[PDB]
RNA sequence: ACAGGUGCUGCAUGGCUGUCGUCAGCUCGUGUCGUGAGAUGUUGGGUUAAGUCCCGCAACGAGCGCAACCCUUGUCCUUAGUUACCAGGGAACUCUAAGGAUACUGCCAGUGACAAACUGGAGGAAGGCGGGGACGACGUCAAGUCAUCAUGGCCC
């Protein structure tokens, strides 16, 4: 499983792109053309690019690396928690918080604080509190974990970041370009393509499409897992 | 000047006098006058030694005043020799003879005295202000606390114009009743004037 | 013999509430004779007017402290106090009047720099 | 030798105080943006007594301030009953003075972004900060004090 067909992604809608408009003059090259005013990715390099991309994370997946999946938008909201979880590996899917990665010298303190928050919530701590202040103490356990819930077990840097939607995810891109760890994004037909070292070109809109490739992802990071093991005996 | 003395505000809530006898409303005055007197000759006599908390509760008769030093060999002397001598004289300018006790220091960084101690001594030695101001706040968060406040007022560097420097570290918080906060205001006479040493240390609520 | 303790700003009332013909006796002496105020009188004797049964139970109050209308706010506390004890189907009504809350209201401290309570030394 | 000086300088100072103002503000670390001074955080939507709280948000957090911890009053319980009290010597009650209980938007109905909150209702002595006090951020005014005291310099 790391080419992933064309046909597929014909089916699920990663050819539509958006509006003749919204379009980013850097997106040329692989745009098949406009058709009722709305720009059609060219499939052959998307596929293509797919399979440079699931052969990124394979030989990282063999060397015990750690790829961040980051997607924030409604389409892309669920779906990166899931995958993730499947794959083992960290996530955002509420909020990118600014610094998450440029300032994760600071963002060490909130993770050691959710973590004392699980470990005082597992034995039972809340016997020596009263009604009203252990829900104090419960209500912002859940909302520091709401914000940082795939990266209180990250440990460190990622070597590799997948955006979906690099135009909503920017803020992402340009810490990951000051810190040189490589990101393997997804740009629809309005967004920036620059300071993305695998890109994707595909629809990031459809709630389809999005669960596909975050899946398609995550069955190769899971390969690659399968195949460390044999090396154990 | 628009802040309570952290001790007064305490006395009753956190905190506990450094006096603990009764006498009637004809006998209270005296008794304090003398109570006071002890402080300063004590303060004058027992300098070399560092001292910070002298607790004065003289029982019916006697007198069991209790000095907090962090250097009871030389404050005590050779088998209690210079102790001894300090019994013969306290006891001349008090009543019957008042039995003085010494307790034991074992962090003498967490104390506010002990610290504005150090930083008015100094100062007294021709001393940049910055470095002795920094290094007091270094050598107390490193023996263990929770804040730290030192505020240097005076013509810092030899200077015309006054003015106040002020280093925290930690949390502080004057406002909280039940903080247990060390207090200090010594001054160092330098050649150029008095400079007026200020030190606050937290220590958990 | 059911029994209330009264309270208003500085008196305190105790009333001993008994079943009989309606005669109201103050630290010994009648409430008439003690009361030279209409408007304690009248505070004395509302809550019983109140749920009408004004002559139906024998008072026996002993008031100390306060002034001359505070204990009347006590006594008439004390009497709700004393009412509350035979019958719990009265506490709604009595409620309702407002009888069953203690006045907190209190002389508020003079304060330095101040003249009173509240009164400034006006300046020009 | 000196002591002594309420002699001078508060515009050489320490300590203490007023004041804006018990106003809700004042900053910092890291990160990011800018050549830079700087900015962000601290802004925006609400909300609050409050930079109070929630949600958004290149910010993530922290500190001093706000609030709470303290005193007093408001109801009740417990120990105790004299020099206090007096329902029937009594150990009931008032009182006295130590330790506690209660109050938490805890419950209901609505509005409100599926929120913080707000509006009313029950119970209760007390309802939303129950009433009052103490506590006065960074700083401002070269504010006051050399005459409480101490103190550099000057002077007798």
């Amino acid at each position: 499983p790391t080419k992933i067909e064309m046909r597929d992604l014909l089916q699920a809608g990663a050819h539509f792109g958006h509006q003749t408009r919204f379009w980013n003059p850097k997106m040329g090259p692989y745009i098949f053309g406009a058709r009722n005013k709305i720009h059609i990715i060219n499939l052959e390099h998307t596929v293509k690019a797919f399979n440079e991309a699931l052969n990124y994370v394979n030989g990282l997946a063999s060397k015990k690396n750690k790829v961040l999946f980051v997607g924030t938008k409604r389409a892309a909201s669920g779906i990166i928690a899931e995958q993730a979880t499947r794959a083992g590996m960290p996530y955002v899917d509420h909020r990118w918080l600014g610094g998450m990665l440029t300032n994760w010298k600071t963002l060490r303190q909130s993770i050691n604080r959710l973590k004392e928050l699980e470990k005082q919530a597992e034995d039972g701590t809340f016997a020596k509190l009263t009604k009203r202040e252990a829900l104090e103490r419960t209500r912002d356990m859940q909302k520091l974990e709401r914000s940082l819930g795939g990266i209180k077990d990250m440990g460190g840097l990622p070597d590799a970041i997948f955006v979906v939607d690099v135009d909503h995810e920017a803020i992402a891109i340009k810490e990951a370009k000051n810190l040189g760890i490589p990101v393997i994004g997804i740009v629809d037909t309005n967004s920036n393509p620059d300071n993305v070292d695998y890109i994707i070109p595909a629809n990031d809109d459809a709630i389809r499409a999005v669960s596909l490739y975050v899946t398609a992802m995550a069955d190769a990071i899971i390969a690659g897992k399968e195949y460390a093991q044999t090396q154990a005996s | 000047g628009q802040k309570v003395h952290p001790i007064g505000i305490r006395l009753g809530v956190v905190k506990k006098h450094n006096a603990n006898w009764y006498a009637s409303p004809k006998q209270y005055s005296e008794y304090l006058i003398n109570d006071i007197q002890v402080r300063e000759y004590l303060r004058k006599k027992l300098d070399s030694a560092m001292i910070s908390n002298i607790m004065i509760e003289r029982p019916t008769g006697a007198a069991k005043i209790t000095i907090a030093t962090a250097r009871p060999g030389i404050v005590i002397g050779k088998k209690g020799e210079d102790i001894e001598r300090l019994q013969k004289e306290l006891t001349k300018m008090m009543g019957v003879p008042a039995q003085v006790n010494i307790e034991e220091i074992t962090s003498p960084d967490l104390d506010a005295r002990l610290v504005a101690d150090g930083i008015g001594s100094q100062l007294e030695r021709r001393v940049m202000f910055r470095r002795a101001m920094k290094r007091a706040v270094q050598n107390s968060m490193r023996s263990g606390a929770k804040g730290i406040k030192v505020e240097l007022s005076g013509r810092l560097g030899g200077a015309e114009i006054a003015r106040t420097e002020w280093y925290r570290e930690g949390r502080v918080p004057l406002h909280t009743l039940r903080a247990d906060i060390d207090y200090a205001s010594v001054r160092a006479e330098t050649t150029y004037g008095t400079i007026g040493v200020k030190v606050w240390i937290f220590r958990g609520e | 013999r059911n029994y209330g303790t009264g309270r208003r700003k500085t008196s305190t009332a105790r009333v001993f509430l008994a079943k009989g013909t309606g005669s109201i006796v103050v630290n010994g002496k009648p409430l008439d004779e003690y009361f030279s105020r209409e408007t304690s009188r009248m505070v004395v004797r509302q809550p019983l007017e109140l749920l009408d049964s004004p002559t139906a139970y024998d008072l026996y109050i002993t008031v100390k402290g306060g002034g001359i209308s505070g204990q009347a706010g006590a006594i008439r506390h004390g009497i709700t106090r004393a009412l509350i004890e035979l019958d719990d189907t009265n506490k709604p009504a009595l409620k309702a009047a407002g009888f069953v809350t203690r006045d907190s209201r209190q002389v508020e401290r003079k304060k330095l720099g101040l003249r009173k309570a509240r009164k400034r030394p006006q300046f020009s």
